RNA sequence: UCUCAUGGAGAGUUCGAUCCUGGCUCAGGAUGAACGCUGGCGGCAUGCUUAACACAUGCAAGUCGGACGGGAAGUGGUGUUUCCAGUGGCGGACGGGUGAGUAACGCGUAAGAACCUGCCCUUGGGAGGGGAACAACAGCUGGAAACGGCUGCUAAUACCCCGUAGGCUGAGAAGCAAAAGGAGGAAUCCGCCCGAGGAGGGGCUCGCGUCUGAUUAGCUAGUUGGUGAGGUAAUAGCUUACCAAGGCGAUGAUCAGUAGCUGGUCCGAGAGGAUGAUCAGCCACACUGGGACUGAGACACGGCCCAGACUCCUACGGGAGGCAGCAGUGGGGAAUUUUCCGCAAUGGGCGAAAGCCUGACGGAGCAAUGCCGCGUGGAGGCAGAAGGCCCACGGGUCGUGAACUUCUUUUCCCGGAGAAGAAGCAAUGACGGUAUCCGGGGAAUAAGCAUCGGCUAACUCUGUGCCAGCAGCCGCGGUAAGACAGAGGAUGCAAGCGUUAUCCGGAAUGAUUGGGCGUAAAGCGUCUGUAGGUGGCUUUUUAAGUCCGCCGUCAAAUCCCAGGGCUCAACCCUGGACAG
């Protein structure tokens, strides 16, 4: 399906990262949307990603008792690069 | 005399006899593998030239492979378990020879 | 294996079968892969949807005697 | 009131509390009378009411009302009790089914007989 | 005045009256219901919710002589044919029961990638040459039995060896691995070994959804990750050593408490609440705990081993066992059935087939447990008589009601015939001589139960006197009781009618739709401020929400719509779809 985009809370460990993914859900009864946040152990060979990074999160085989997810380069995001002003 | 429990009894006895066959076929493997590991330790530690010492080692290796597969097709083992036993032996045989000096792939 | 057989529906004394493609180890009325034929003795009602039948006979589904001979009457064994 | 506050689970129901805890989810229970005696009703209803104490199978002891006119019940009798409240007598939450087990039917009652456990007269 | 709507009811009770806030109570549905009274029939369903408490008896998994050596029944004999323990072959992992444990990827849904796979299809190649045993049997022997022990003996599709192999190990060099015959007079069939596919059945991983408790606040050290070696059918702290210090947590971790989950069911105008019997899927368990073995598949209900608890047999030395399989017994309990018939149908197992076995299933029996249908008569019947009850004694009312006269016979009774369900060779039916059909009698064989003060439809009189009693709530009852008990009369339902228990409703009474906080319950004593929520205007971008189209799926059964079949209905069957 669609992969999950998030930001990194912890880089400290080797070949891994700890991502936080925020999603909104329409709470079952009261029809307002809510932010629920979940954390993941993402496998990141090469340790390219630092803390604060905004990374896309992908699915693969189990690497550990926790990490199922491949850390993957940010998928599509709006350029924080300045644009013309006509 | 007339005996009726086919299912239970007959299957129980069969289970014994087959069990002993299986035990044999496995013991074989743990054994010949073990001799291989003794030969590999003895070679890893000392200095002989492999070209020479690999002959007894490969007689033992060929034996253990024979035991392995005989026990696959006799069917005490699952083939995919076999593959790992063999790959283990191959790996050790490859480990000692890098210590000594003949072969090292790098790219 | 996959079997094409009858599952018994309807009521006490009045019995009506569906012809179904289902794994041989599920119960007689248990869950199935596909519903195919319809059968019934008393109304003498019988008919089958043949594309499914053939697609299962092709993948190796084995019928049961009654069914076997139903497919016979409807000439599905000739096309095969 | 505030949405954000309801989403913290601010609406919780009051559960349904039974009027006859001693029955434990049953239509009737059987018990043995420990005592059979009279009590006076809360004023201004003056009379003498026929109540027994019954020790039940579910282990409880309760005080059950006995209906109709007159009765044969005495201690170590095995009766059958059912639910329902006598608004007069404080604490009395249970009746005693007449015509079953050790309670006989009311004698000579001609009307609404099923409520008292009496045969039809021929 | 097109389109949508097929839906939302109130009443009593605080006061001398009123208006309000607020509780209690009632009218309605539904049961796996129980109890009381009463009970004619048929149709389809249902039937230990409690003790996952104990179990006497009998039956619930076998089959293959066309793998094989034997011996035992006959026959005249190896021409015929049967049975039978034993080795081997597949099956006993399905089917059947239960809901104890489980707050978990267990379940529902939607994804993934590192796997396995007997039987069934599809396909590529093969099946040389030897040998060794072990039951059975024989002899000796130990045991009450259960079951054993020695020495001999033998066949095989059972074991072992060698040769060859589009496979496996490996960078390679190389190394390593298979077979089984039985039928038939032959053709040929069923098998056997190695690969490579298919479908189905399993194993794992992850998003989402998946009870109450803060008077439970910190929990975790193979714990969270990294490498090296091992292990698994496969990925993985699955294991182990070393290195690092992480992981989870006030959005509720951990701990305690309850609970199998889901299609669904019941209720609701809807939004949603409560629940998870029968029926169908998945999980878990098999006397209480733990192991593995065999095997494609089990950590195996009617298998093994051990420990424990309990029952039985014993000639005292030892053995045997596991109904939460179908019936059945005790026990607990308000409460839940026959130690039934049959493999004829469907489904399974084995077999070349003939066939054998199936307490799955198909049926019967018992029970108003529930839902649906029908009956207990139809038409006429002076307006005269007996009797009950009321009456200002005039009369009223039970009452066209009965009696009475005719018609009809579903049901009842006595005789006859008598199915489909059976499938393409005939044969083969447990149900059953049942369902249905034809004749003969004859109103003939069949109405109870609640209520009658308000809510709530239906009223008077005799008997009682704060007594006996009633009651869902208000409250009735101290001499004329429309509220007690009886009578007559009426009203409601009807083979059922009531009472109790349970759940939703009404309840806008936990409120999103849908309430409140000056005085009725309710604004922290007041600020500052962290997380969190919401946040002015204009242009652009993006497209997460949002919207529209198309596809996949959300099993079948159920609910909804449209037809069809049992004489109708309930019930069954076909087709299709909104929601979400
Ligand atoms: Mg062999
Ligand atoms: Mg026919
Ligand atoms: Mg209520
Ligand atoms: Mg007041
Ligand atoms: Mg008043
Ligand atoms: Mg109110
Ligand atoms: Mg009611
Ligand atoms: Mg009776
Ligand atoms: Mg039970
Ligand atoms: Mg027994
Ligand atoms: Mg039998
Ligand atoms: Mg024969
Ligand atoms: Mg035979
Ligand atoms: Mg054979
Ligand atoms: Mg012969
Ligand atoms: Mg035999
Ligand atoms: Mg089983
Ligand atoms: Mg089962
Ligand atoms: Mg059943
Ligand atoms: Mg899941
Ligand atoms: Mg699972
Ligand atoms: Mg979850
Ligand atoms: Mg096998
Ligand atoms: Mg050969
Ligand atoms: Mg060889
Ligand atoms: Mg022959
Ligand atoms: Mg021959
Ligand atoms: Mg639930
Ligand atoms: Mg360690
Ligand atoms: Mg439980
Ligand atoms: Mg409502
Ligand atoms: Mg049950
Ligand atoms: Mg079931
Ligand atoms: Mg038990
Ligand atoms: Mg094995
Ligand atoms: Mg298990
Ligand atoms: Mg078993
Ligand atoms: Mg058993
Ligand atoms: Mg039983
Ligand atoms: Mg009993
Ligand atoms: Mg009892
Ligand atoms: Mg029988
Ligand atoms: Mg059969
Ligand atoms: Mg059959
Ligand atoms: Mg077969
Ligand atoms: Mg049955
Ligand atoms: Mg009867
Ligand atoms: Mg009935
Ligand atoms: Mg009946
Ligand atoms: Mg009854
Ligand atoms: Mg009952
Ligand atoms: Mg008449
Ligand atoms: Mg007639
Ligand atoms: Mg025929
Ligand atoms: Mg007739
Ligand atoms: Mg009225
Ligand atoms: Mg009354
Ligand atoms: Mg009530
Ligand atoms: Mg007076
Ligand atoms: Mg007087
Ligand atoms: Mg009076
Ligand atoms: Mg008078
Ligand atoms: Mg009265
Ligand atoms: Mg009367
Ligand atoms: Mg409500
Ligand atoms: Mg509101
Ligand atoms: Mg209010
Ligand atoms: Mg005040
Ligand atoms: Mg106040
Ligand atoms: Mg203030
Ligand atoms: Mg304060
Ligand atoms: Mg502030
Ligand atoms: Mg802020
Ligand atoms: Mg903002
Ligand atoms: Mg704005
Ligand atoms: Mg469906
Ligand atoms: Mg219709
Ligand atoms: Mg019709
Ligand atoms: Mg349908
Ligand atoms: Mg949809």
């Amino acid at each position: 399906m669609r992969s999950m985009q998030g930001k990194v809370i912890c880089a400290t460990n080797d070949k891994t990262v700890n991502v936080e993914v925020v999603r909104l859900a329409p709470h079952p009864k009261y029809k307002r949307r809510v932010r629920k946040k979940k954390k993941y152990q993402a496998h990141d060979p090469d340790n390219q990603f630092k803390v604060g990074d905004w990374v896309q999160l992908d699915k693969c085989r189990p690497i550990s008792k926790t990490k199922t997810f491949l850390a993957v380069a940010p998928e599509g995001r709006q350029s924080s690069a300045t644009r013309p002003k006509p | 005399t007339l005996k009726k429990a086919d299912s239970a009894a007959k299957r129980t006895r069969q289970a014994e006899t087959r069990r002993l066959r299986n035990k044999a076929r496995k013991s074989e493997v743990k054994t010949r593998m073990r001799k291989v590991f003794e030969a590999l330790d003895a070679l890893k530690k000392k200095s002989g030239a492999s070209t020479e010492e690999l002959v007894p080692i490969d007689n033992l290796i060929a034996e253990a492979y024979s035991a392995i597969d005989k026990a696959v097709v006799k069917g005490t083992l699952h083939r995919n378990t076999a593959a790992r036993r063999k790959s283990r032996l191959a790996r050790n045989k490859k480990v000692v020879e890098i210590h000594h000096g003949w072969y090292t792939p790098s790219l | 294996m996959v079997k094409l057989r009858l599952k018994r529906c309807g009521r006490k004394q009045r019995a009506v079968y569906r012809i179904v493609a289902i794994d041989v180890r599920s119960r007689r009325e248990g869950r199935d892969l596909q519903k195919v034929g319809f059968y019934d003795p008393i109304k003498s009602q019988t008919y089958l949807n043949v594309p499914a039948i053939l697609d299962f006979l092709e993948k190796g589904a084995q019928p049961t005697e009654t069914v076997y001979d139903i497919l016979k009457r409807a000439e599905v064994f000739k096309e095969f | 009131p505030t949405i954000k506050q309801l989403i913290r689970n601010t609406r919780q129901p009051i559960r349904n509390v039974t009027k006859s805890p001693a029955l434990r989810g049953c239509p009737q229970r059987r018990g043995t009378c420990t005592r059979v005696y009279t009590i006076t009703p809360k004023k201004p209803n003056s009379a003498l009411r026929k109540v027994a104490r019954v020790r039940l199978t579910s282990g409880f002891e309760i005080t059950a009302y006995i209906p109709g006119i007159g009765h044969n019940l005495q201690e170590h009798s095995v009766v059958l009790v059912r639910g329902g409240r006598v608004k007069d007598l404080p604490g009395v939450r249970y009746h005693i089914v007449r015509g079953t087990l050790d309670a006989v039917g009311v004698k000579d009652r001609q009307q609404g007989r099923s409520k008292y456990g009496v045969k039809k007269p021929k």
